[PDB]
């Protein structure tokens, strides 16, 4: 297993946004052209193996363990009644004190905070992406698609990556193969090696969030100076086209950076190896 | 999608 690999993202232009927002609201509006410079990114979500040498190296500890709790989806035992705060779940008891990662070593970390985030990827000599990199690194070279391989949510009939089937949230029905997390190796890796970047868990990224966007021509945007919520990005193991219709790579979402659930976790990136 | 702590 080499799980903390990473890839090389090549320089180029892109279109960032879509001038057919799907979410109106979360500023997936306008598509304007964005240049960014080569970079690496993790091929992979950081997984709990790879978060606990972090923890056995600076022993860390997450924000949600210092909290005493942390946001969990009611279907695997708040914004909505499915989504609870529950007493010692964190990273190592992802649905609370009676759960374990013992059996799912190589699944993305959970329950990690923006903070927790940065403090991880500087420690393994990488930082955060910022949201234009991490879209950017999403689309896998092609240009104005919803998803990371194209527009088909099932391309040959096969699943691309781990989101929700059936009624949300009463129903999950598992047709991809798992009904929380996967492995972080798991489905198809994207045109440049990338896996599970839509789908599983949601990903940090470094910006502020703000839904107001100029069409100016930028080079290596880092969003706004100043803010209440940092940009989250990709959707999870939840995401349905009914609800949430966030695993492309346009979508984007937030939340304030002390923020920790049982369906959020990150990747790093970096300029140069490490 | 995530609430805010
Ligand atoms: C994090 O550290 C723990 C504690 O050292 C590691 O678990 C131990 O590893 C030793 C050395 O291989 C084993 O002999 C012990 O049986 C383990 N003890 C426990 C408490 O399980 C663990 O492997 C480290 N994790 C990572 C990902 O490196
Ligand atoms: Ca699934
Ligand atoms: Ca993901
Ligand atoms: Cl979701």
């Amino acid at each position: 297993l080499a799980h903390s690999k990473m890839v090389p993202i090549p320089a180029g232009v892109f279109t960032m946004g879509t001038d057919d927002p799907q979410i109106k609201q979360d500023g997936e509006a306008p598509a304007r052209r964005v240049t960014i410079d080569a970079f690496y990114m993790d091929a992979y979500e950081v997984s709990n193996t790879e978060f606990e040498k972090f923890v056995n190296s600076t022993g860390y500890l997450t924000e949600a363990e210092k909290f005493g709790d942390s946001f969990v989806f009611e279907g695997m035992l708040a914004a909505a009644p499915w989504w609870l705060p529950v007493k010692g779940a964190n990273w190592r008891h992802p649905e609370g004190p009676d759960s374990t990662i013992l059996h799912r070593p190589d699944h993305p970390v959970l329950h990690v905070s923006w903070n927790d985030a940065v403090a991880y990827c500087t420690w393994a000599g990488k930082r955060l992406p910022t949201e234009a990199e991490w879209e950017y690194s999403c689309r896998g070279g092609l240009h104005n698609r919803l998803f990371p391989w194209g527009n088909k949510l099932q391309p040959k009939g096969q699943h691309y990556a781990n989101i929700w089937q059936g009624e949300f949230p009463v129903t999950n029905t598992g047709e991809d193969g798992f009904q929380g997390t996967a492995p972080v190796d798991a489905f198809p890796p994207n045109g440049y090696g990338l896996y599970n970047i839509v789908g599983n868990a949601w990903e940090w990224t470094s910006d502020w969030w703000t839904v107001h966007h100029s069409v100016e021509e930028t080079l290596n945007p880092k969003g706004p100076p100043s803010g209440k919520d940092r940009v989250k990005k990709g959707g999870s193991y939840m995401s349905h086209r009914s609800y949430c219709y966030r695993y492309r790579c346009a979508a984007r979402s937030q939340n304030t950076p002390d923020s920790s659930a049982s369906n959020l976790g990150f990747r790093c990136a970096a300029d140069r190896l490490p | 999608c995530t609430p805010s702590r």
